[PDB]
């Protein structure tokens, strides 16, 4: 079972999403963990306030997938780990947005719809069903968290 | 460059060969005694197109490295310089009083 | 590809604490002006940020940590030459303000000449760059290297205007002796500090040694609180002196070149650049300096060098230059003629001496000092046969006059040369018998050795008998098995033929003695050109041949129809004995004295007590009279 439509970590650094800030919130960023190139989407303006920061994953076509899993492999900084501005959050917001063409670089929050609040190595799985159109993007939204995201692979089973 | 979402990592033995040059680094963030395990650890970050990179280095040896370089700087030292560099020798001597087999085992970090 | 362009609009280099919140930050182009690019490249390379902690961990275990700083809470010694208002400065040719360096000069040149050349140091090839970040520094470089490439040591050093560096490499990991300011010393590396290895402190300098645990045992139970105290505590000039015994002492050791001690050569190495070091910090704290106090010191400090380089002979400096200096004493010595400097105080001539040294120009001693040296070394010859003794200034006067003597170029003039071989005839005469008795007893106990009292007569001498079989037969405990050799050690290397008489001789010559009009060849065969004289009653193997030889290579009037030397039997009533030499001879030993009588004085003095001539408890010495016209008798009754 499990066909995969999208696997981020398996991608190696081939597969940018996103950025609806450019350049403040979430960021393409690079490690290495033993001696191989591991790379995530992390973002972490929490000594700053309103935030709102998104990200959008590419375009997924759907072919027979009817019934989605979505996995999140995820880090959350600890916000007593920072010396302050108390309005940091521990979480995160998980939406997901349905269309028959790929959009490109047009971002629209008001078509994403809110799958879920994403809290706590984190892991985390949600399911999406049923699924209409030929495609579908995933979109994760920063309140004012310290997230680095490793880790987004959507498939379904059999 | 100014919050790490993953303050603690583990050194790696292929970045001594792959480490970007000192114009390179946008900025270096340093880690606590009282944090990652005691193990006195740095992160520099670099930037290749929308990839900011991440290098995990000793911090001990940047440490030093900082000291030198700030001593160097001799009547032209200012301020902040100063301050810098105080903060550079405390640190190390912190890190060095515990110092230990667990402490440069950074791989953990990992 | 180039700096600026990866620094691309970028003002800090910003440097965050990830758990404190606060930022501090370099500014990239203030960093590249006042630290070029280069630098900063070779500083980021040889930090090698990337390295294992555990590397880190290893690196600081291996190193020997002192027990805790002492802390002497003085400022080391006065400085003593400081310029008194009793007489004048001068800033900086003509301008001569008479002789024997009584004025003063800005330090401003003379400083400029020690650190006239810039070194880079800790390289990446180099050991030391294994715990010091590579660094430009103006300095004198020092550099011994003792035996081969896989089984010796390397030696090297450095003496910069704040510090003083100096490196033991096995392999020909290192051990590191460091003294100067603490905040000046070279910029560490990660896994030590200063602080932690500093073994001793001044006021004003410090003393770091950073020695691996494994390295020379002497080394590490070294008591370098007592090196501190020695070095900083005492006047440059007496501390250099003590330098300068401590090189005798390995030299009276055949340890010059011995893969052992080596850790001892590397404390006299510390020692001698922390020398070089005080003198030039001494000229740079001062605005003038004192003109023949500071030339005493640099005239102690090259010979300290070349006796490093007797010894070692790979001992190589590069950077102590003294032209300025040099320029000065060259004013100050034209002025002191032979009579002049005969009737200066023997300290002042002493400051004489050192400024010739230093102001030698193209390696020529003017005629005016060599006949002074000639009148100087009279007086005192003619005063030794009183007494037959030798004080230790008289003995560091001759250490003076030895130092002016080699490196001189010969003399042109044929008067002064005679001079020359008169004065070392001399020379010869004071070293008798009881004169290698002494020495052989001064060098059996080396603790109680000094620089002064090593010195004798006998390393300007014309005696070539000197080694270590003879020694051995002239010495009066079981020290004189050291103290025969050790002697026999600084013979070969501080003693000097290139005079006169070229009319074909070998390296079979006992002695050689230089009359007016006849020259004496002591040696173990007869000579062509000469009258021969077999020596009666003594041993085969110790037989001697005394050839005369006239200089301007002629013949003589007399006419031997054989080489006996006759005998006649039985003080003076006027002067017989002027311009001849008694010698003295064992039956079985071979030549003991021989003694050039200048003077009437001389002549009455022969037959003191306590001279070495003509003591009739002794049923086995002979005494021949070598006379200037070429006959030698034997002296009996
Ligand atoms: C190393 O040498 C120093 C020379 O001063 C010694 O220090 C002195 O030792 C004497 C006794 O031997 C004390 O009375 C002094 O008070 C000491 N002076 C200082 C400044 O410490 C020191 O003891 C020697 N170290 C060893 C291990 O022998
Ligand atoms: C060389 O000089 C010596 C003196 O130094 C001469 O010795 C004299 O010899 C004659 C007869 O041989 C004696 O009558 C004198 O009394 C000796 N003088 C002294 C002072 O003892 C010797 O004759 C000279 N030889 C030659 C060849 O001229
Ligand atoms: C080193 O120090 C740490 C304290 O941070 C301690 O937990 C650890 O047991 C020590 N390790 C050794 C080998 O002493
Ligand atoms: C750079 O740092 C200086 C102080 O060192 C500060 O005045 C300046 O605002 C900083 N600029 C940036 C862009 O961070
Ligand atoms: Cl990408
Ligand atoms: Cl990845
Ligand atoms: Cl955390
Ligand atoms: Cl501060
Ligand atoms: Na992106
Ligand atoms: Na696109
Ligand atoms: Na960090
Ligand atoms: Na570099
Ligand atoms: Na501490
Ligand atoms: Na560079
Ligand atoms: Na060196
Ligand atoms: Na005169
Ligand atoms: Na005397
Ligand atoms: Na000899």
């Amino acid at each position: 079972k499990e066909v995969v439509l999208l696997d981020f970590a398996a991608a190696g650094g081939e597969l940018g999403w996103l950025t609806h800030p450019y350049g403040k919130g979430w960021d393409l960023m690079q490690n290495i963990m033993n001696d191989m190139p591991i790379y995530m989407y992390s973002v972490c303006n929490v000594m700053s306030g309103d935030q709102d920061n998104w990200l959008r994953t590419n375009w997924v076509y759907r072919g027979e997938a009817e019934r989605i899993f979505i996995e999140l492999k995820f880090t959350v900084r600890d916000c007593n780990s920072f010396p302050g501005a108390s309005s940091c959050k521990e979480t995160f917001n998980l939406y997901y947005a349905e269309s028959d063409l790929d959009y490109g670089t047009n971002f629209q929050k008001r078509l994403f719809t809110k799958i879920d609040t994403i809290a706590p190595l984190n892991v985390e799985e949600r399911s999406v069903g049923p699924l209409t159109r030929k495609g579908f993007y995933l979109a994760f939204q920063d309140i004012g968290a310290c997230v680095a995201l490793l880790s987004v692979r959507v498939y379904y089973k059999k | 460059r100014s919050y790490v979402a993953l303050p603690c990592c583990a050194i790696q033995a292929s970045a001594a060969s792959t480490l970007p040059l000192f114009f390179a680094v946008h900025s270096i963030h340093f880690a606590d005694p009282n944090h990652c395990n005691g193990v006195s650890i740095a992160k520099l970050r670099s930037k290749t197109g929308d990839i900011t990179v991440e290098t995990c280095v000793n911090g001990f040896n940047l440490r030093s490295f900082l000291v030198a370089v700030v001593r160097r700087l001799g009547s032209w030292a200012s301020q902040e310089n100063l301050r810098l560099l105080w903060y550079l020798q405390r640190s190390l001597t912190a890190y060095t009083v515990g110092f230990n087999a667990t402490t440069a085992d950074s791989s953990i970090h990992n | 590809r180039s700096a600026t362009q990866l620094i691309n609009g970028r003002t800090n280099l910003s440097i965050e604490l990830e758990f404190n919140g606060t930022s501090f930050f370099l500014n990239w182009q203030n960093l590249l002006n006042v630290i070029t690019e280069p630098a900063l490249t070779e500083l980021w390379t040889s930090a090698e940020v990337a390295e294992d902690l555990r590397v880190t961990l290893k690196k600081r275990q291996s190193l020997f940590f002192p027990n805790k700083t002492v802390v002497i809470s003085g400022d080391g010694h006065r400085y003593t030459c400081e310029v008194p208002t009793s007489s004048q400065t001068y800033n900086i040719y003509s301008a001569l303000p008479g002789h024997l360096g009584g004025f003063g000069i800005n330090a401003r040149l003379v400083l400029g000449d020690i650190f006239a050349s810039k070194w880079s140091l800790f390289a990446r090839d180099t050991p030391e760059y294994r715990v010091f970040y590579p660094m430009n520094v103006m300095a004198v470089k020092f550099s011994i290297s003792i035996g081969n490439n896989e089984s010796g040591v390397a030696l090297y050093g450095v003496v910069s205007e704040d510090f003083v560096v100096v490196t033991l490499h096995n392999r020909s990991t290192a051990s590191h002796l460091l003294f100067g300011l603490p905040d000046s010393l070279p910029s560490l590396k990660g896994h030590a500090t200063y602080d932690e290895l500093t073994f001793a402190r001044n006021a004003k300098y410090a003393l770091v040694a950073i020695l691996p645990k494994d390295s020379y045992q002497t080394l590490l139970t070294e008591n370098y609180t007592r090196i501190f105290l020695n070095m900083t505590e005492s006047t440059p000039l007496e501390f250099t002196r003590t330098i300068q015994t401590r090189i005798v002492s390995i030299e009276a050791r055949r340890a010059c070149a011995a893969q052992e001690a080596a850790p001892d050569i590397f404390l006299v190495l510390f020692q001698m650049l922390v020398a070089h070091f005080l003198v030039a910090r001494g000229i740079a704290e001062h605005r003038f300096v004192e003109v023949d106090c500071v030339c005493r010191q640099y005239a102690e400090l090259y010979f300290l060098r070349r006796i490093s380089r007797l010894c070692m002979p790979t001992f190589t400096t590069v950077g102590y230059n003294h032209t300025t200096l040099g320029a000065v004493a060259a004013t100050q010595i034209a002025r002191v003629s032979a009579t002049k400097l005969a009737s200066l105080p023997r300290s002042s001539q002493e400051t004489v001496l050192a400024m010739v040294q230093l102001g030698a120009r193209d390696g020529a001693v003017p005629s005016s000092i060599l006949e002074g040296i000639a009148m100087v070394v009279e007086h005192m010859y003619t005063a030794y046969t009183y007494v037959y003794t030798l004080g230790d200034t008289e003995r560091k006067l001759m250490l003076d006059i030895h130092t002016v003597l080699t490196d001189s170029c010969p003399p042109k003039d044929s008067g002064v040369s005679e001079k020359l071989l008169r004065t070392y005839l001399m020379f010869t005469s004071m070293c008798t018998n009881i004169e290698l008795g002494e020495m052989i007893a001064r060098f059996s106990k080396p603790d109680s050795l000094n620089i002064y009292r090593a010195f004798s007569p006998c390393f300007l001498g014309l005696r070539y008998d000197l080694h270590p079989a003879k020694l051995r037969a002239e010495a009066p405990r079981t020290a004189v098995a050291r103290g025969t050799s050790g002697f026999a050690e600084l013979l070969h290397a501080l003693h000097l033929l290139i005079p006169a008489i070229n009319c074909i001789t070998a390296d079979k010559i006992i002695a050689t003695v230089p009359l007016p009009h006849v020259t004496y060849i002591i040696s173990s065969e007869a000579l062509s050109n000469a009258v021969v004289y077999e020596v009666s009653e003594i041993f085969l193997k110790s037989a001697m041949f005394i050839s005369a030889i006239k200089p301007d290579c002629s013949g003589f009037n007399f006419s031997q129809i054989d080489r006996h030397i006759p005998i006649v039997y039985n003080p003076r009533r006027g002067c017989p004995l002027c311009d001849s030499v008694i010698m003295s001879y064992d039956e079985s030993d071979g030549l003991q004295s021989l003694m050039y009588v200048t003077n009437e004085r001389v002549q009455t003095n022969l037959f003191l007590d306590k001279s070495p001539f003509f003591d009739n408890n002794n049923l086995h010495i002979h005494y021949l009279w070598l006379r200037d016209n070429g006959t030698v008798v034997e002296i009996r009754g």
